[PDB]
């Protein structure tokens, strides 16, 4: 607690008086190791003890002075006093740094043949990017990404391990420029052997981290995938263990896109971390934090829909850690479907409320495959427009991922799913009206809209196109 | 009473530069008013709590109870309509309407579109106009892209897109109708020593145009070159096997019945013995060995390419 503080308050500051009274090099490196080690100490403890010492660095003054160490032209208190500062850069501080410590930093970066230097600045960079978003430009515009990359070519494994959390936070906290920058300037590819060496499972994991972040921006998975880095996360998520490394809040926001990615890699390393999270903060009191950001709703229509059995078993632990009970897995084969399926439907995708409504009328796999605005309006009690299109969302979502083999004669969902992923949505529709492969070649704008239901006017003009054009 | 609390607010919530942010922090701070809290940009993937801050932030604190019972999210956020407003979330009043819609295109102006955008629409929008970046979610949605454009209808964009204003339908379709018109290297490993020096090499000859193949005879036949990596001990499954158990061996024995070229990397292991070796595996000893420096990578792929073909 705080008394743990004010013990160590009387040594913080004889520490910061020698550090800023001594004049020698290697003085300063005593002072700066003094600090180093009370830092450590807090470390060690807890968070709160350590961000009182980086407060008490700061009110001091020692961060604006440990940057005049960082000019200091002698290598050794260069060194010592960047891993001060890489142990000290707690948000408030990052501030500071982002006001007037980048642009020294940079320098340090700039040369880096010093390998306790070059993996002290690696870091120091790691916990900038995390800091804000013209941080980020700030940094990759210069040299500092250069320097990452030049550093994934080395083989140190501290420094190694920085690079892949400093490329990991620019991807989490960058943007679309900044993100775009990294494709250009080859991030993956350099990821690349980071994630692949078998030295550190830890390393690996973070790599995969950083390649799925990208991978979660859909004009940056061209490359992503054609560098070949995510080729390597589904067997390494299903090869580790999130105990082990359990035993070794904004943040869960940034993850929780992984989780609605839709993409496979991306889904597995946000399943797998927030594992891992899910277990050491359900060993804590609270666990609030997850149903604040919606977590637990994430993980059930993982698990609902999945199709494959790492995310499966990783949602499913996930949620096991957690009070709720694990969303039972749904039939593809949704036109077979009856009441008791479309009852469990509705309860995992939040609908609970509209399950007696559902079972009065009787609703099925037909029904519900073929169930408009009107209908839910006035028979099943829908009356908010808010409601009905969340419930057109999640309807969408089930006609995505259906077995049609019974009622689909020509594999025409393949077809609508060639054309788009999203058109597969409307294969009941065009089978129940009749249509296969060798008919559509005479199908109109209003059939379409009123038999089939495809309400969008793009849509039915690009289905219309490509069939009028590839089927003859 | 002029309203500059309000302003500082907009200004902190949609900031995108430091000095700015600090001087609007800290002139509110200086009031009894808390700081605004700063708005995470990627909007369509946000949940109930960011819609609930967002309208704490925007003023609208009063519908935070009526979007929540209806459970607002950044897509229904970024495609709601007047309907939607006036009756399933209570703003009956044009003018509240309107005043909504005005903060919804402030923020629909500035987000992050990246999660849903594939073809970089909102930077082509943006640059007709900068007020044009706010139909770039509903354009997505519908499934358009860049050159999904060149075929669109002034109905399809009003009733799907969503863009109500006649001129900027005219604007856009115009301006979309006129401008929008085998591995060369195989790689074997010894898996616990030769996997990160592999590493490196992949990545530096895919940087420098050179497919290659990690991680099987057919993968022997795809390659138009095989490069062995020699790391400490990367033979210690070759020698003596008669039995060709190693991988490695069969690789090596095809590559040189197939006769791609063999470029042996030394990197810390020393020439294996003939003699221990299978005879047949004698002759990859007399081909040209490249030494690796960490010090110099890339001195050392340029002499690859300089024995690569
Ligand atoms: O601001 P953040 O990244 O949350 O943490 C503050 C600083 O703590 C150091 N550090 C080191 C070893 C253990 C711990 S707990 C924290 C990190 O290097 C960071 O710079």
């Amino acid at each position: 607690v705080q008394d743990a503080l004010e013990r160590a308050l009387p040594e913080l500051q004889q520490a910061l008086s020698a550090l800023k009274q001594a004049g020698g090099a290697r003085a300063v490196g005593a002072g700066l190791a003094e600090v180093f080690q009370l830092v450590e100490e807090a470390w060690l403890l807890g968070r709160e003890v350590a961000q009182g010492l980086c407060d008490a660095i700061r009110l001091d003054g020692g961060l604006d002075l440990l940057l005049r160490l960082l000019q200091a032209p002698e290598l050794e208190t260069r060194v010592q006093a960047a891993r001060l500062l890489e142990q000290i850069l707690v948000a408030e501080n990052r501030d500071r740094v982002a006001r007037i410590g980048l642009g020294v930093i940079l320098n340090l970066a700039k040369e880096r043949e010093p390998v306790e230097l070059a993996r002290s600045v690696a870091g120091i960079l790691e916990h900038m990017f995390k800091h804000s978003e013209e941080t980020c430009q700030r940094l990759v515009a210069a040299g500092g990404l250069d320097a990452v990359l030049y550093w994934c070519r080395r083989t140190d494994p501290a420094l190694l391990r920085h690079c892949a959390l400093a490329l990991g936070n620019c991807a989490l906290h960058g943007g679309q420029a900044v993100q775009r920058r990294m494709v250009e300037k080859r991030a993956a590819e350099w990821l690349f052997p980071l994630a692949f060496s078998k030295e550190d499972e830890l390393l690996r994991l973070h790599a995969c981290l950083a390649v799925a972040v990208l991978a979660t921006n859909k004009e940056v998975e061209r490359e992503v995938e054609r560098s070949g880095t995510l080729a390597l996360v589904e067997p390494l998520v299903a090869s580790l263990d999130p105990g082990r490394f359990a035993r070794c809040p904004d943040d869960l926001q940034r993850l929780v896109p992984l989780l609605d990615s839709n993409r496979l890699e991306a889904q597995c390393i946000g399943a797998f971390y927030l594992c891992a999270e899910a277990a050491i903060k359900s060993l804590q009191g609270k666990t609030k934090v997850f149903s604040d950001i919606g977590a637990i709703q994430s993980l059930k229509r993982l698990v609902s829909y999945s199709t494959n059995g790492t995310k499966s078993a990783l949602a499913k632990r996930a949620l096991r850690l957690l009070g709720e009970e694990v969303p039972r897995p749904i039939l593809p084969s949704v036109p077979s479907w009856k009441e008791a399926e479309v009852q469990t439907w509705l309860q995992q995708i939040g609908f609970s409320k509209y399950c007696e409504s559902f079972r009065e009328q009787q609703v099925d796999g037909d029904l519900l495959l073929r169930l408009t605005e009107e209908e839910l309006q006035t028979d099943l009690g829908m009356k908010s427009g808010i409601t009905r299109k969340r419930f057109f969302r999640e309807l969408t979502e089930l006609k995505t991922f259906a077995n049609y083999s019974t009622c689909d004669r020509s594999n025409l969902a393949d077809w609508l799913g060639s054309l788009d992923p999203r058109f597969r949505q409307y294969t009941y529709g065009l089978v129940s009206c009749g249509l296969d492969r060798s008919l559509l070649h005479r199908v109109s704008e209003q059939q379409l809209l009123e038999d089939c239901g495809i309400h969008l006017g793009v849509h039915r003009a690009r289905i219309l196109t490509a069939a009028r054009e590839m089927l003859h | 009473d002029i309203g500059a609390i309000q302003s500082l607010k907009r200004l902190v919530s949609y900031s995108t530069n430091g000095t700015k942010s600090a001087l609007a922090k800290r002139a509110l701070r200086l009031l009894g008013e808390e700081v605004p809290r700063p708005i995470l940009p990627s909007v369509p993937s946000w949940k109930e709590a960011e819609v609930q801050t967002w309208l704490q932030q925007i003023g609208f604190s009063k519908y935070c109870e009526s979007f929540r019972e209806q459970q607002v999210d950044g897509d229904l956020l970024l495609r709601l309509t007047e309907e939607e407003l006036q009756t399933d979330l209570g703003m009956k009043s044009g003018i509240t309407r309107k005043r909504f819609f005005r903060e919804l295109t402030e923020l629909k102006t500035f987000a992050n579109y990246s999660t849903c955008d594939r073809s970089n629409l909102a930077d082509w929008l943006g640059s007709l106009d900068p007020r044009f970046r706010q139909y770039t979610y509903g354009l997505v949605s519908c499934g358009l892209d860049r050159s999904l454009l060149h075929r669109v209808s002034e109905q399809q964009l009003l009733e799907d897109c969503g863009i109500h204003l006649g001129v900027h339908r005219a604007r856009i379709l115009t301006a979309a109708r006129e401008m929008l018109h085998t591995p060369d290297v195989f790689i074997s490993y010894r898996r616990n020593s030769g996997s990160q020096l592999a590493s490196l090499l992949k990545v530096h000859l895919q940087l420098h145009g050179f497919s290659v193949f990690i991680d099987l005879i057919q993968s022997v036949m795809g390659a138009r070159n095989f490069v062995l990596v020699l790391s400490p001990g990367a033979l210690d499954k070759c020698m003596q096997d008669h039995d060709c158990k190693d991988w490695v061996h069969k690789e090596i024995v095809t590559a040189l019945s197939c006769g791609k070229n063999i470029v042996p990397i030394i990197d810390g292991f020393e020439w294996p013995e003939p003699q221990v070796l299978p005879e047949d595996m004698q002759a990859v000893l007399t081909f040209n060995g490249i030494k690796w420096s960490h010090e110099y990578q890339e001195a050392t792929i340029e002499k690859i390419i300089r024995f690569l073909q």
